[PDB]
RNA sequence: GCUAAACCUAGCCCCAAACCCACUCCACCUUACUACCAGACAACCUUAGCCAAACCAUUUACCCAAAUAAAGUAUAGGCGAUA
RNA sequence: GCUACCUAAGAACAGCUAAAAGAGCACACCCGUCUAUGUAGCAAAAUAGUGGGAAGAUUUAUAGGUAGAGGCGACAAACCUA
RNA sequence: CCUCCGCAUAAGCCUGCGUCAGAUUAAAACACUGAACUGACAAUUAACAGCCCAAUAUCUACAAUCAACCAACAAGUCAUUAUUACCCUCACUGUCAACCCAACACAGGCAUGCUCAUAAGGAAAGGUUAAAAAAAGUAAAAGGAACUCGGCAAAUCUUACCCC
């Protein structure tokens, strides 16, 4: 029901809700997948209620009773997602020997940079895909001078950084 | 800026101390004080 | 789910199912007067009316009769000290109308507090401050400025 | 007459004349975008 | 909770997220950085909760307990010893309540004290062959212990009771996982009895 | 700032002389 | 001139530009001849919500619980705790044959089933 | 107003530095080392000026000759323009022709 | 005595050494930052001029092998500026 | 995205006299004859009045096209972002 | 007292006189507290409008103008059929404002519909005095272009001739 967007009515305006110990990745790995699913939905409802309370506190111009609860829930769901993703990654590596469950390819775009292009699951083959064949994955080498200029700019920034590190170290040693 | 001038104030005062009894802006402003002190000397 | 790639549906294909949804919604207090069966939510941009209806009836078992949505444009008028515009996020709000005649009034969460437990970290220093204030406010206009400390 | 109002805004004309697709449609426009990238502009096009 | 500080930011006896610190160092501020001694994480001996000896200052030779450690400026605040006086309750018609308030001390200004004779002593970090890693005094050669201090959680674990939303230890540690070659999707599908008979078909990725 | 010490010393002496002129000791 | 720095959204162009841009919501159907929108039931994500009546697992943990050394799960660990015991038993019994790894949990191709792993058929 | 109101921090100089105390050592190494090494080979610095004095135009020409193939593009454009300008100035302008 | 004044250190420069960078998820060549559809077009080419020749009309160093020396020599050239 | 010319597909033109009309009076609308003010001005070309046209070789919204050794021009050496 | 305004849509713009607090300060061409503002909070809800369509052949001489007589030229703004394929449905986006182009809270510029003076919308005078010079008007004895380069301007309604 809609009462699940709010906590126990006895806690309304009580300035403190003594609870903690967000879930740990190890403790979530200790659990099974059905338990993980059910706990995910429990955490989802708790997070929704906490977000509702935070927004209402902002509207009322009052501090949130215990804001760390939201952080605990958020990181607990992040740990649960990490555990599920780890199990999935291990299973995919075991069965197909692959990472990056989104297929892609190292390509080189119109500006001459090296990009990782992720695929887009179309329904017709690429050779008669009209929109796809308008993107250009090649150089046309009027871009090579710009590539060298960008490389030199990167080198200048790196040289400045190293020189500044040297100067700071020299000052530190000069005093101490 | 290798070795710019540091003691310009003392040269300005060298000229200006002979203008203290003048009248107008030439007792404090160097650009007019220098001319009037040259004429006075 | 959000920030994910949807499988491409082909005619005759299976049902698209999400098992651990990525949508979080806020139940907001209306800023204007609304019908008694209208509940106002603040939902992510990628959520739709069907998504929110299924969310409400599957997670909270709330019977939903209607859903309408709109996009509120956050202000891009505030300037930083560097004269850089600060953008308040655009968000999406939804008005849901309950199904079987139910009504919903937004609760009053913050009233009322009544507690007087013992304290040491802050209440002791508050007793400090209050006692010093109550003891050191004994000035006299009849004295004209002479310090009221010496016994002589 | 008065000649300060030479700008008559229209998003269609703007995007057609100085848009990303119009830039990339020609090797000269690609080099315009590359110059913007080299200079570090926050907006490479309209 | 997650706020990034400017590259040259002054740590100033108040937490970076505090209102006082926001007042003192607004984002517009730029001032000369304080340069501090570089000390690694494996040779900082004095921790929040041990007794130190003040070598010099307004009070030299008096023993005290550190109450706060600021590693970003090599600061240790000694409890109510190196103090100056200030007022806290401030109004336009009456102000009083003068209190002592500590000023931070650099780590050369204080030295560690061993509980045998209560004397200043130098500490070397000698790796014990039992597995743990603790401090050792130089002159006499004793094990100075890491002092017990309340943690940043603001809790005491012994006087802790489970709330209505806290899972108990038994059912939080009970292992229900059986490793399998099936995904979460298959497991929940079969557990909840969802029947899908039509098949997914070939799609072109590019 | 301008690097140097001679002008700074001269100006410090001038300021000390002016302070002595303004507030002569008994 | 025009605002170059503000993000291009669906509120900014003419009437045709509005309604084409969108805000990132995923489509659930198509448009027919009379501008009528046909919804596809299978294109709408169906929320798979479990039963929580007898579920004793709260969204927090007790402080009395003890710490444990972290150990991220690897494919090697999953294989060791999933297939190693069975294949060890049926090799000790002498029934293990290297040709048919299928009955140990492996499958040659991933096209046949519904939730294929590498292209990631499913949603989340 | 131009002068600082305070005295600058006193700058101490260690005259018996390692570098200051060892300055000049192994000079005259050719004279009293059987001329196996030249003192010009004790010089550290840019590759295009070690044991070479040169003019400013001469320095630019030498730098472009010796190291101008692995220079940055903008730096090399600047060097070419500087050589052009310096040629014009030292060959067409000034007193004493 | 107001306005003001003053301040070191952010950083930068020139060298040396060393060959340097870039997918957390999602989106981005269409009106870029847009989940999802049937003509498949496609790049490869001698710079010029200012300026100098006291005008200008042939001509006028500038190109990518460590240095140095041969040597500003042989040569070229409105045989002249210069190369 | 001004402006010159063009292409596609649009819109506007009261009332009276209607000779039939690149006809007349006359609004909206387009232009700018003369005067006065203004001249760091409301305005980097405006205001008030007065005027020419106003069913046409008219005015006008939208999108597109032609560009500088050029474009476009009912040739003013006009216009092509003051 | 004014209204030659206004209300919508399009285009443009993008939160830009809604609430609360600070108003000690800060922009208000001065002020109260709100158009030349600071922070927080809140709102624009689709039916209106955008966002369309399965192929392969085939069809499509007769304007509009109350479309009826009549009358034209510059000759025009709207249409299918045959066979195959197809039984799921109401998603997404715009929706605020005292607003845009002119460096401005600029006597300028700005498409269409609707009433053409209103049921919309607004205020020329900070206070005083009653000099000159200046600007815009009103009235003027007798005369009536004697003015002036010129009947410019103003007021009255105007004949005849010439050049191009
Ligand atoms: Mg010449
Ligand atoms: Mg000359
Ligand atoms: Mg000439
Ligand atoms: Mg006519
Ligand atoms: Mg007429
Ligand atoms: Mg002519
Ligand atoms: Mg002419
Ligand atoms: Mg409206
Ligand atoms: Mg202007
Ligand atoms: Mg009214
Ligand atoms: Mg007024
Ligand atoms: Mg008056
Ligand atoms: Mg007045
Ligand atoms: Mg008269
Ligand atoms: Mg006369
Ligand atoms: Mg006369
Ligand atoms: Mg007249």
């Amino acid at each position: 029901g809609l009462e699940e967007f709010f906590d126990d009515p006895k806690n309304w305006g009580q300035e403190k809700v003594k609870s903690g110990a967000a879930w740990t990745c190890q403790q979530l790995r200790n659990k099974s997948n059905e338990d993980l699913h059910k706990l995910w939905y429990v955490l989802l409802k708790e997070r929704n209620m906490l977000l509702t309370l935070e927004q209402e506190a902002k509207r009322q111009r009052l501090p949130m009773p215990s804001p760390e609860r939201l952080d605990k829930v958020v990181d607990s769901m992040d740990a649960l997602d990490k555990v599920v993703q780890e199990r999935e990654d291990a299973l995919r590596l075991l069965q197909t020997g692959q990472e990056r469950a989104r297929p892609g390819a190292w390509r080189r775009d119109i500006f001459g940079r090296i990009i990782w292009h992720k695929f887009k699951q179309w329904v017709i083959p690429w050779h008669l895909n009209k929109r796809y064949n308008r993107k250009r994955f090649f150089a046309l080498p009027y871009v090579d001078h710009f590539l060298r200029l960008e490389r030199e700019k990167r080198a200048r920034i790196k040289a400045r950084k190293e020189n500044l590190e040297r100067k700071k170290a020299k000052i530190l040693l000069k005093k101490f | 800026l290798r070795n710019r001038v540091t003691d310009r104030y003392f040269r300005i005062q060298e000229v200006l101390k002979h203008a203290r009894h003048f009248r107008g802006r030439k007792n404090r402003c160097y650009r007019l004080a220098v001319r009037t002190v040259i004429r006075a000397f | 789910a959000r920030n994910v790639v949807y499988p491409l549906y082909r005619l005759g294909g299976p049902q698209l199912r999400v098992f651990r949804t990525n949508f979080f919604i806020q139940l907001v207090r209306p800023g204007v007067a609304q019908p008694e069966d209208t509940v106002q939510f603040r939902i992510p941009m990628e959520m739709t009316r069907v998504d929110l209806r299924n969310y409400l009836e599957g997670i909270y078992n709330v019977p939903v009769a209607a859903v309408r949505t709109r996009v509120q444009h956050g202000s891009n008028k505030r300037r930083d000290h560097r004269n850089v515009r600060i953008k308040k996020p655009d968000y999406k709000v939804a008005y849901v109308q309950l199904a079987h005649g139910q009504t919903f009034t937004f609760p009053d969460l913050f009233p009322e507090k009544d507690e007087s437990p013992e304290g040491s970290a802050a209440d002791d220093l508050y007793s400090m401050l209050e006692e010093e204030r109550q003891q050191r406010q004994s000035s006299d206009p009849r004295r004209g400025g002479v310090p009221s400390w010496f016994g002589l | 007459k008065a000649r300060g109002n030479e700008y008559q805004p229209s998003n269609i004309k703007r995007k057609n004349k100085h848009g990303w697709v119009r830039r990339l449609s020609t090797p000269a426009g690609v080099q315009v975008i590359l110059r913007r990238m080299l200079k570090g502009r926050k907006s490479l096009s309209h | 909770s997650k706020v990034t500080l400017p590259p040259h930011y002054r740590y100033g006896m108040s937490p970076p997220g505090s209102v006082a610190d926001k007042r003192k160092n607004p984002p517009w501020i730029r001032r000369r950085p304080v340069v501090v001694e570089p000390i690694s994480d494996e040779d900082w001996y004095l921790f929040c909760g041990d007794t130190v000896e003040i070598l010099e200052g307004k009070d030299a030779g008096k023993q005290g307990k550190v109450v706060q450690v600021i590693r970003q400026r090599n600061w240790v605040v000694v409890g109510g010893l190196n103090t100056h006086y200030r007022y806290i309750g401030k109004t336009m018609d009456y102000r009083g309540t003068m209190i002592p308030s500590e000023a931070p001390l650099l780590h050369r200004q204080v030295k560690l004290v061993d509980p045998m004779d209560r004397k200043p002593t130098e500490i070397e970090w000698r790796f014990t062959e039992a597995g743990e890693r603790v401090r050792v005094s130089t002159r006499s050669g004793r094990i100075i212990p890491k002092p017990e201090f309340p943690r940043a959680d603001g809790i005491v674990p012994e006087t802790w009771i489970d709330g209505p939303k806290d899972t108990s230890v038994e059912d939080a540690l009970e292992r229900t996982y059986v490793p399998c070659l099936k995904t979460l999707q298959e497991e929940v599908m079969e557990a909840m009895g969802i029947k899908e008979t039509r098949k997914y078909k070939k799609v072109y990725w590019y | 700032v301008k690097k140097g010490f001679r002008a700074a010393f001269r100006f410090q002496k001038e300021l000390e002389r002016q302070r002595l002129l303004r507030c002569p000791p008994p | 001139g025009a605002d170059r720095m503000s993000k291009w959204t669906s509120k900014r162009g003419p009437r045709s530009f509005r309604g084409r841009k969108g805000r990132g919501a995923k489509g659930i159907g198509f448009l027919t001849s009379g501008w009528r929108f046909v919804q596809i039931k299978e294109m709408v994500p169906e929320f798979v919500v479990p039963d929580l009546t007898g579920f004793k697992l709260k969204p927090y943990v007790s402080y009395l619980a003890p710490e444990s050394e972290e150990t991220p799960l690897t494919a090697a660990q999953l294989f060791s705790e999933a297939v190693a015991p069975a294949i060890e038993k049926d090799f000790k019994d002498g029934t293990f044959d290297p040709d048919n790894l299928e009955k140990y949990g492996f499958e040659p191709t991933q096209e046949g089933k519904l939730f294929q792993l590498y292209p990631r058929n499913f949603l989340r | 107003i131009g002068i600082r109101l305070t005295l600058p921090p006193p700058k101490v100089v260690d005259r018996w530095n390692e570098k200051r105390a060892m300055f000049g050592v192994y000079d005259n190494i050719g004279i009293l080392g059987n001329f196996e090494k030249h003192p010009k080979e004790l010089i550290r610095g840019p590759i295009w000026l070690r044991g070479w004095k040169g003019n400013e135009l001469q320095r630019c020409i030498r730098k472009r000759k010796m190291v101008g193939s692995r220079m940055f593009a903008d730096d090399l454009h600047n060097l070419n323009k500087r050589i052009r300008y310096l040629y014009k100035h030292f060959n067409r302008h000034g007193k004493f022709r």
